[PDB]
């Protein structure tokens, strides 16, 4: 045990925002319909809504030929993110959680002192996927109810949903819904995989957004990450050339 | 020069500077003030990123800019 958590451990250690990031442009590469939105600052529990509702206002703006209001990326020029914002069908919301701060502001600063630190400390990695075409929201917890309990993040989820449905209503009356993507602790014997976890639930969602992965995950928490382990060769492989903090072209 | 440099808590750290000055220089100057290795700063410029023995003047980076800090979270 000691040994299988030390394996599990040494299998897939932990993911910074900029692997993810890195993950996010080669996935749009693969699937143009997903816009790479930064994590450097990522979304907080404490504004990820406002964040969602900002960017899709955006492109309701940029579909009309309208000015955006809301913030540019960093890492991406004014007229490629327009285009983006054109084009994209999801958005992968990751969200930087601890159960320490209880607000943005405190947030942002535990965030910022565990960078320069260089500490993963009881962080997390989340992930709300924004499903525009399917009007879906996903939300996938690797360790379960890390935040709270996952009835709990549904209700929330719904009436959140509820104004994604004023903000940017559908052609017709559907109604945007809602998935709790884990049911069980996905993350098994790990405190640290939950990065590379977000990226490869991601990556089965854009291959199937009706995805059972997790429901045939095996049950060994070793062999889940002896998988998870090759997903992640796989990607350092992917991006490897690709180029640091640079948005690809939409 | 007088110059804006934005942190991700919505901070930002005014320093002066020449264009003369290369990418590793500034890094130095906002560690003395931050303390952050410049091996940990990325510095971010018109959606370009800085390189380190390049100056300023490289990338026309003017007086009155606002320079993007980008930091490494673990999670």
């Amino acid at each position: 045990d000691m040994a299988r958590r030390q394996t599990i451990e040494a299998l897939v250690p932990a993911w910074d925002s900029d692997i993810i990031f890195k993950c996010l442009c080669y996935f749009h590469t693969l699937y143009p319909g997903l816009i790479p939105l930064e994590t450097f600052p990522p979304a907080t529990i404490f504004n990820f809504k406002q964040k969602i509702i900002s960017i899709l206002e955006d492109k309701k703006a940029v579909l009309r030929g309208e000015p955006i209001k809301g913030p540019l990326p960093i890492c991406c020029s004014k007229e490629n993110y327009r285009r983006h914002l054109q084009r994209t069908t999801l958005l992968p919301v990751f969200m930087w959680y601890h159960p320490t701060p209880k607000t943005l502001s405190d947030t942002m600063q535990t965030m910022k002192q565990l960078a320069i630190k260089g500490s993963v400390g009881a962080s997390h990695w989340l992930l709300v996927i924004v499903d525009i075409q399917a009007r879906r929201l996903v939300y996938f917890d690797s360790l379960y109810n890390y935040v709270m309990p996952p009835e709990n993040m549904k209700k929330e989820l719904q009436s959140f949903a509820q104004q994604l449905d004023q903000v940017y209503p559908a052609y017709d009356s559907k109604k945007f819904s809602v998935k709790i993507a884990a049911k069980e602790v996905i993350q098994r014997g790990s405190g640290s995989s939950c990065g590379a976890w977000c990226c490869q639930f991601l990556h089965w969602y854009l291959k199937d957004p009706l995805t059972d992965a997790l429901n045939d995950l095996p049950v060994d928490s070793v062999e889940r990450h002896e998988n998870l382990a090759s997903f992640v060769q796989a990607c350092e492989a992917a991006v490897q050339d690709l180029p640091e903090l640079s948005w690809p072209e939409a | 020069m007088q110059i804006f440099v934005k942190t991700l808590t919505g901070k930002t750290i005014t320093l002066e500077v020449e264009p003369s000055d290369t990418i590793e220089n500034v890094k130095a100057k906002i560690q003395d003030k931050e303390g952050i290795p410049p091996d940990q700063q990325r510095l971010i410029f018109a959606g370009k990123q800085l390189e380190d023995g390049r100056t300023l003047s490289d990338y026309n980076i003017q007086k009155e800019s606002t320079l993007h800090l980008v930091l490494r979270l673990r999670g």
